[PDB]
């Protein structure tokens, strides 16, 4: 079990 | 209406050496001004949803058997392309091809390059998060290929509920070469422990799995889909999980059972929505042209024609904020 | 309860060439024994949360100043820090520092380094989106430093509420070299139709936020925490968001007006949970300890003393999912 970094990406 | 038929897709590659030094006849036939559908072995004329040449370019069989499932993600439905056929018959280079040559890249790739194309040139204010894994299953056991301490993983089914490989690793990532490195990452693990991979990877199951997520900012509808896809063990005899792959079909295809093996194998239990549940699924067949393997050939043909009776049925996944949830 | 003071901490830094050279004196005092929490100037006392000497290093001031921010955004709270003192005090180096050197780096790169360690040391199953906005006020105009078509931006209110900065970017990161990369892509964007840094940098403010959203994936609960990270214009005579700063200051500090007057900057507009409302805010006052500054010295410290009575009531910001509101 691990803390994790999300990685999203945009538009708009 | 939200009812869609597995589609079935067939690929024949060329004629190669060790076919013709075997002095090997190409015995299969293409009828021509019926939308390339077709394809007849021994007399016997198969439909599918589109045939494919020795010659087709790599850029055609997406056109085809694909692009329509990157549209479909990013719309929130789940999609699953797998590639099946006799080992030497084409299913890496069908899936995976040659990653970075503009040629032969094969169907994943293009389908990382255009996930990212189609999010940077929308104009909807959109937010994704996109997370993969990639693991193998060989001889019924599933090794992570992006976590080599994780072997013997199982299958678990989740709240609403849908199966997962528990302990999987999921990763995020935000641009077509994060994937790519991941890609690397999983195909160089994959050589622990296996003394020559030619003969490894035509025995087991390799899956990629995409996770698509999305948030539209302006009216908070959240949409997600799956992307499994998966470039099988060889056809040929008789891999115990394509026994259950082959199980699974009969069944649908029969439709007159109560009971589908999906529990046969975890590859089944691990596709058992994408085999008559909720995505959208495209089986490549893949085939030798050659007299050699007609046999093969045709076992493969007879289980693409089954798989493509059998009915889907998909829906958008669409998950409710509060506003909607608050009110009530 | 959750009645929280706004911290006060003072720094002193050395006295400096051009203080020497025109025959300054050390003019400030530090009694002992009393927790390092005072500074006597012409024979008056002054209490702060903490006080710091010409000697004590970016570290010691860190680690008093700044540390349990990092903590508290991890946990749900919003957290501010900002620096106040007039131009040359120290205001630059103690929000940033030299970047990169291990013993001269300010707050700013030690809360990102931290922020990331304690993430990765987490063992609950914690999922973080971090994005960072990077922006500029000039004479009440704001200019984003990561967008150089985005100027004249405009402050707006949110649904349940809060104040942003409209149009402002919004860069996802996942690691410190992804934030010190953004930092470096502010800092030269800064420079544009700009002839004199330093004095340009001496009549703005330079605001860094890094807003911190987490999920729980074993309980579903929504944590989030934005983090302030200003550094202020100087307050020398006296640049009209500092007049408003010093308005709203004494207005909440008296205590005894119905209109704060918020609305009377874009700084103080955004500052406005950061002032008497949901945020646990620490000012660094940064001042001369030169003779020759004394006046300004004075007018600093005034400054600090009474921002040291304003009470902020904060909370951890937690969002609800379905569950709570579905079952309902
Ligand atoms: N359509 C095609 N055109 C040219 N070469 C192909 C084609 N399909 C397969 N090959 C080549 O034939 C060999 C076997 O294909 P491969 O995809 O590795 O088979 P499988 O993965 O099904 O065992 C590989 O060298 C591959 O490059
Ligand atoms: N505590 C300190 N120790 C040593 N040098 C300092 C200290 N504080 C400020 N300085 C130096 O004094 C000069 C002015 O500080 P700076 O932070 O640029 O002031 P401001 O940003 O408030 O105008 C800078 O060269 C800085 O390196
Ligand atoms: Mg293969
Ligand atoms: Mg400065």
């Amino acid at each position: 079990p691990q803390a994790q970094i999300a990685k999203p990406i945009r538009s708009g | 209406p939200a009812e869609d038929s597995i589609k079935v897709v067939c690929r024949f590659r060329p004629l190669n050496d060790s076919e013709e030094k075997a002095g090997s006849k190409f015995v299969v036939k293409f009828p021509n001004n019926v939308e390339e559908n077709c394809i007849s072995i021994a007399g016997k004329v198969y439909l599918f949803d589109k045939v494919f040449k020795p010659n087709a370019s790599q850029e055609k069989v997406y056109n085809e058997a694909a692009k329509s499932i990157v549209t479909d993600v990013l719309a929130g439905y789940n999609g699953t392309i797998f590639a099946y056929g006799q080992t030497s018959s084409g299913k890496t280079h069908t899936m995976e091809g040659v990653i970075g040559d503009s040629v032969k890249q094969g169907i994943i790739p293009r389908i990382v390059n255009d996930i990212f194309n189609h999010i940077y040139a929308m104009e909807v204010n959109l937010e994704f998060h996109i997370k993969v894994s990639y693991y193998e299953i060989y001889m019924d056991k599933i090794r992570d290929l992006l976590d080599v301490s994780k072997v013997n993983l199982s299958v678990h089914e989740d709240k609403n509920r849908v199966p997962y490989v528990k302990g999987a690793t999921e990763r995020f990532v935000s641009s077509p070469e994060d994937v790519f490195e991941v890609i690397e990452e999983g195909k160089s693990n994959r050589h622990i422990a296996v003394t020559n991979m030619n003969e490894h990877s035509s025995r087991s199951h390799s899956v990629f799995l995409i996770n698509v997520k999305q948030e539209n900012l302006e009216n908070q509808k959240k949409l997600s889909g799956k992307l499994y896809l998966v470039d099988l063990a060889g056809s040929e005899k008789i891999n115990k999980s394509l026994s259950a792959l082959g199980n699974v079909i009969s069944a649908l295809a029969d439709g007159n059972k109560t009971h589908i093996p999906y529990r046969d194998s975890k590859l089944t239990r691990i596709l058992q929505e994408s085999l008559g549940g909720n995505a959208r699924t495209t089986i490549v067949i893949c085939c030798s042209p050659a007299s050699f393997n007609e046999s093969e050939t045709k076992s493969t043909l007879d289980f693409g024609r089954r798989a493509k009776t059998v009915k889907n049925v998909v829906c958008v996944n669409e998950e409710l904020t509060a506003e909607e949830w608050k009110r009530r």
